[PDB]
Order: C-alpha cells, then structure tokens, then sequence
C-alpha cells in the first residue's frame, strides 16, 4: 500500500534528472582547537570537549558507544 | 595567594586558540621578526643610547687624559 502511494504521489520527479550538475560531499578537516567565550554574568559554565570521531559507517562506533555508556551521564536530579 | 576563578570579573571576550600540533612554531621567523626587531630598536635608541655614548666619550677622554699627564715636557 505504501509503494502504491509512493508511485501515486512522488512519481512526478521522472522526465529527466541530474543532467547538468551533481553534488557529492567533500571531507571536513577537524582542528584540535579552543573557543572560549568568557561571560562572568552567567551563573554556570558550559564546556564541551571532543576528539574527532570516525563517521556513521565505521564499525567501531559500537565500542565507542559502549565506552560512552560506562562514563554515561549525570544530572543533579539523579537519585543514585 | 590567588587562583583561577577568583582573580577578576570579565565579560564578552571570545578567545580563539589553536593546538601546537596544528600550527608551526616559527610562522614567519625572518620575514616578520627582522621588520619587528628594527622597529623595536628604533623605538628605544633615542632613550637608551645617549647616556652610553656620553659614558663612552668620558671613558675614552678620561683614559687618554690619565696617561698624558705624568710624563713631562720641560725640566
Ligand atoms: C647570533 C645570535 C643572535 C642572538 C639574539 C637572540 C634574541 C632572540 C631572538 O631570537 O628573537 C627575536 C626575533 C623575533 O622577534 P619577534 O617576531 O618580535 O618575536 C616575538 C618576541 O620577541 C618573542 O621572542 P621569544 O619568546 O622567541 O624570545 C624570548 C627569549 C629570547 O630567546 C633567546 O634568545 C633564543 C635562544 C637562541 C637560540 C638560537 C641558537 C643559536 C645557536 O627567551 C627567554 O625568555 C630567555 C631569557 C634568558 C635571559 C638571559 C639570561 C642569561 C644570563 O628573532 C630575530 O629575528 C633573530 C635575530 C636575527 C639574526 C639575523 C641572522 C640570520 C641568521
């Protein structure tokens, strides 16, 4: 029923396609750097620190996620 | 003694830093350094040099007046 609907309503993008220009993503350079926005009028500091990860496809996102799970997450309303 | 987080109030100043491994230790060592060093020298020569010249000439005269004094010329 979904494929039926997809042909019923989306078919209308045929005719001709991609005949003049096609865009594929270029890799993006990671830079080990720092940005410090110093504001002594806000009551709490926010800090986000990161290394370069591998990307969607990489099999070793699983092991990363596991390591992340171990460290986890905390918030003042946790009862533990 | 004082420590970070207690020194003073500062608002609205972003600072962008780079890792030392991402950058070069001597960006333009001679092409910027030499223009700078002359600029630094020109800034101070009229303030540091004039007493040293004044010393040097007192030194060179004083020593020349020392030796050319104990020898005679008449009896
Ligand atoms: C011939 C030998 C020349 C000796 C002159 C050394 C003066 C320092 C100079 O190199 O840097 C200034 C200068 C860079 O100026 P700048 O862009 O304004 O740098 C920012 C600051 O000056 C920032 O400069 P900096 O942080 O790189 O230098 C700071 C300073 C000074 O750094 C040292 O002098 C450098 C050590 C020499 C290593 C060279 C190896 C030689 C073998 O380091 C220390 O704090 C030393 C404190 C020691 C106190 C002395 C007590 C001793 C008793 O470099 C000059 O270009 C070099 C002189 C030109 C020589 C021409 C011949 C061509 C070859």
């Amino acid at each position: 029923q979904l494929l039926d609907l997809a042909q019923k309503h989306f078919s209308g993008l045929s005719g001709t396609y991609d005949e003049d220009a096609v865009p594929t993503l270029s890799p993006c350079r990671f830079t080990g750097s720092q940005i410090c926005h110093r504001e002594d009028g806000l009551p709490l500091a926010h800090v986000a620190i990161a290394v370069e990860g591998p990307g969607w496809a990489h099999p070793d996102n699983v092991a990363l996620q596991v390591a992340n799970a171990i460290i986890g997450h905390y918030d003042c309303t946790y009862g533990g | 003694g004082r420590q970070f987080g207690h020194l003073t109030r500062v608002r609205h100043v972003i600072t962008y830093s780079l890792s030392p491994f991402e950058q070069r230790a001597f960006p333009h060592y001679f092409s910027k350094g030499i223009p700078n060093v002359l600029r630094r020298t020109r800034a101070c020569i009229l303030r540091v040099a004039p007493p040293f010249v004044a010393f040097y000439l007192v030194y060179t005269w004083g020593t020349q007046e020392f030796e050319k004094s104990k020898r005679k010329n008449p009896a």
